[PDB]
RNA sequence: UGGAGAGUUUGAUCCUGGCUCAGGGUGAACGCUGGCGGCGUGCCUAAGACAUGCAAGUCGUGCGGGCCGCGGGGUUUUACUCCGUGGUCAGCGGCGGACGGGUGAGUAACGCGUGGGUGACCUACCCGGAAGAGGGGGACAACCCGGGGAAACUCGGGCUAAUCCCCCAUGUGGACCCGCCCCUUGGGGUGUGUCCAAAGGGCUUUGCCCGCUUCCGGAUGGGCCCGCGUCCCAUCAGCUAGUUGGUGGGGUAAUGGCCCACCAAGGCGACGACGGGUAGCCGGUCUGAGAGGAUGGCCGGCCACAGGGGCACUGAGACACGGGCCCCACUCCUACGGGAGGCAGCAGUUAGGAAUCUUCCGCAAUGGGCGCAAGCCUGACGGAGCGACGCCGCUUGGAGGAAGAAGCCCUUCGGGGUGUAAACUCCUGAACCCGGGACGAAACCCCCGAGGAGGGGACUGACGGUACCGGGGUAAUAGCGCCGGCCAACUCCGUGCCAGCAGCCGCGGUAAUACGGAGGGCGCGAGCGUUACCCGGAUUCACUGGGCGUAAAGGGCGUGUAGGCGGCCUGGGGCGUCCCAUGUGAAA
């Protein structure tokens, strides 16, 4: 099965991630798939929103799988959100 | 960690005086004018013939003397002017006074290098902001360079801004008397502000 | 010293014990059906077949002969049974067998 | 893109089993000036439609067997012999080479 | 937007031509010196051995239990049975242990890189959609009795359970066979005859949730194959009997001789086979004018391996690092009857070696396991530690201060040099106390709305009272190499082919700018040099970029096989060749 997560890239003590789709199986820092979104949970400059809305709803949609903080990205995403 | 001592027995080693020590390094004698030729015990036997690549190394030191610092940053940054376009030597000049440490300088807020380094490491130097240590630290064009809170409350700090009035700015470094600030802006150059060091050698002998 | 993969162990010695048993059932019923089928009467071998491709997709239900090899093996039981009945034999009893 | 390739054909040696004499153009990474050079491949013919020296094409095909791979389709030109000939002679010259 | 050379064979010159150096680079190591900090990186040799410690579990929304315990339910009570019920531990049971992780031994291979084929295939774990959950019945644990063993733990009869094992039914659909239909390598619809299903839990309980059975589709992964690219020895020239091919079967997920039967003899090679030597390939990295040369730690992709070799079972997925069996080798345990272990997982130990780390902290973040969740495990991972080990940042002070002290070296004894250097004068404030002080974390969870989309409510810090901010405040480690040409830096003693130096030329045979020492200078600066190791220079394997009259070098001449390479007109083809448009060339 494929999920979406989060992956650092910071330095010693410069957290950073991105969030990716990857097929789960493979490991934390590696390859992944579609390059759909980064975030910074320190705030470092007002930048720290990035999903990309279309092909992450559809990836919600073919049968993927989220991660638990990528639950919290994507409820501030809105792209679980319809608007209501 | 910028030789530290005998400081302007370059003044006479490299044979033309600098703006070194300050006050002294400029009034009668920067150890020169008294009596102005290389130390050593060879001090004036009978000048040789200094091989063209010296003449060229000789320069490298003389440049780098005046700046201030080791080469090692140095040659480091002078290959940062190689990949920072425009004609290398020139903008490598202009990107090498953009260090804050002789911007403070020529901003007429220190009176010699040395004193700039400490007054600048320091925090007595703000940049824009906050209280830049790093005498090592480019600015950019429309950055305001000022001092402390606890300057304008501190001493030397009056000196200079007195004795210095009726000395125009290096035609970039907007100062303030009225405040103790200081604006950032275009890049100088060989001729906006000149010294004795002909780059085009530097540069020839450095990068071999 | 222990683990879980002792009960991983024994638990595949019982899964293996009723797969070796039944996989062995299908060997010996296509058998059955060869005999009776290269001498020449339907009937019985008709039993055996329907026997054994239970048993077949018995072995395609769970962990065995999956999906393909049962089929395979239905194809290529069936085959090799029917073209040896004609052969001195009156094909009949519609079994697992079309026409 | 099912690869195929334009060729000689050599030796019906084989029933169900044709050789096939491929050349291809190729340039020189580091000289530039062009070479070619002759492959062998595993013409599938199940009913000898093919012969001595007819050039055919070929095609990258199901394993049809070990290192027999590579079946057929369009047949080309036949009459040929004079290639297959020239490259006949180059190999009873490699029979040429001999240090016993 | 990037490219320089000099030393060196002669009495002397030009050309030729090797040895040398200037250079950048390193997981380095060695002697000399060595302060704070950031980020990094730190067994390259023994794929030798490894003691200890940890590293794979989890679920009671899968099912019967022994044991600590409470109401003590029955006991009119007893002695203690037993409805409920908080907690431990095994079992059957279900998913994980095929991810994660370490290593370069093998492997010159379709391994890898790479572009594709699969009308030849496999794919549990989450989304789509249709079809669905009739009944009966069986086994073995745990546990009951008895025994043997040092331990490893072991045998026999006896017990009840279930999403545990089954048989008939229910059959959209699926599978086979035989037949038609379009397709055209097994693609797809379809007719007759047989076979295949299903498992129940939890409650807020009459309705929802978690799991279910079947097929079609999605998602991703993966096997199979193919074109091309992928190192030296031709003093390795012939290689071969499953070998080459078929037809017919086994086996596989499927293709294929991978395997068997049988049958036909091909299969390959100087375009460099077969064989020996050597190495995991790579995105790239360092060098380089460029082409090229080397190389592949860390990081990422793909390989293959667990002390060496063979094997199979389980399972969607493996010949399975920390699962089993076997053989050999090896240590290790015991009362000697007989046994256990595999750190090329994390620390650490030991030998090898000139060389390379704490038997540390946190599950607070991310990612992985399983669970309705609560939750637990998590040496993946997140961090502190030790090494100037590399890049970078920084400090050992800043201002005036002498026709210039003292000391020390040179002298033609007038002086010159170290030297603004010093002491002092003031200014600051490395270090270091007092105080305050973090960001790194909003979800899952609780309620409003239904558990849906949306709102509020609430727990969550290892790092560390550290980064950081405020006040206060002390002048406070500087060394290494060079100084004959290359090459910036010279005089003085001692030494007298002795002592020595040395990268090449050479320097010492009693006036040495080379040896030691001393003054002074060059360079570099928490660095300095040495050796090592690769690329450069080296246009010294020359493709940009070379040569063979006499310098290295034209075959003793012919002959002609292959190959290479070809005059002039026309048009067709469009193969190389150029262009046009996209897929791809992941990230870094």
């Amino acid at each position: 099965m494929v999920k979406i997560r989060l992956a650092r890239f910071g330095s010693k003590h410069n957290p950073h991630y991105r969030i990716v789709v990857t097929d789960a199986r493979r490991k934390r820092d590696g390859k992944y798939i579609e390059k759909i979104g980064y975030y910074d949970p320190r705030k470092t400059t007002p930048d720290w929103l990035k999903v990309d809305v279309e092909r992450a709803r559809y990836w919600l949609s073919v049968g993927a799988q989220p991660t638990d903080t990528a639950r919290r990205l994507l409820r501030q995403a809105g792209v679980f959100r319809q608007e209501a | 960690g910028r030789y530290i001592g005998p400081v302007c027995r370059l003044c006479r080693r490299e044979g033309v005086k600098l703006y070194l020590k300050g006050e002294r390094c400029y009034s009668p004698k920067c150890a020169m004018e008294r009596r102005p030729y290389p130390p050593g015990q060879h001090g004036q036997k009978r000048a040789r013939r200094p091989s063209d690549y010296a003449v060229r190394l000789r320069e490298k030191q003389k440049l780098r003397r005046i700046y201030g610092i080791s080469e090692r940053q140095f040659r480091n940054l002078f290959e940062e002017a190689s990949k920072k376009k425009g004609v290398t030597g020139s903008v490598f000049l202009g990107l090498l006074e953009s260090r804050l440490d002789n911007v403070v300088y020529r901003l007429g807020f220190a009176v010699s290098r040395r004193q700039a380094r400490q007054l600048v490491r320091h925090g007595h130097i703000t940049v824009n902001g906050r209280r830049v240590d790093l005498p090592s630290y480019r600015v950019r064009p429309g950055d305001e360079i000022a001092v402390a809170e606890k300057s304008r409350n501190l001493e030397l700090i009056r000196q200079n801004l007195e004795a210095m009035k009726g000395r125009k700015v290096g035609p970039w470094l907007s100062l303030d008397v009225e405040g103790m600030k200081g604006k950032f802006l275009r890049l100088p150059d060989r001729e906006d502000l000149a010294l004795p060091v002909n780059e085009q050698l530097v540069i020839e002998f450095y990068s071999r | 010293r222990n683990l879980s993969a002792l009960k991983r162990h024994r638990q595949s010695l019982k899964r293996r014990l009723r797969n070796k048993a039944k996989k062995s059932a299908i060997k010996t019923l296509s058998k059955k059906a060869v005999q009776l089928a290269q001498e020449g009467k339907a009937e019985e071998a008709l039993k055996i077949m329907r026997k054994a491709e239970s048993l077949i997709d018995k072995a395609a239900k769970g962990s065995t002969l999956h999906k393909n090899a049962a089929a395979r093996r239905k194809s290529r039981l069936m085959r090799k049974v029917r073209q040896l009945l004609e052969a001195a034999g009156a094909p009949l009893i519609g079994g697992g067998l079309s026409a | 893109p099912k690869k195929v390739l334009t060729g000689v054909v050599v030796s019906d040696k084989m029933q169900k089993t044709v050789t096939v004499l491929v050349e291809r153009q190729f340039p020189h990474p580091l000289y530039g000036k062009v070479i070619k050079r002759s492959k062998k491949y595993l013409a599938h013919d199940p009913e000898e439609k093919y012969k001595l020296g007819d050039v055919v094409e070929i095609i990258e095909s199901r394993p049809i067997s070990k290192r027999k791979r590579f079946r057929v389709l369009r047949l080309v030109e036949s009459g040929r012999m004079d290639l297959v000939e020239k490259y006949l002679i180059r190999r009873q010259n490699y029979q040429s080479l001999s240090k016993r």
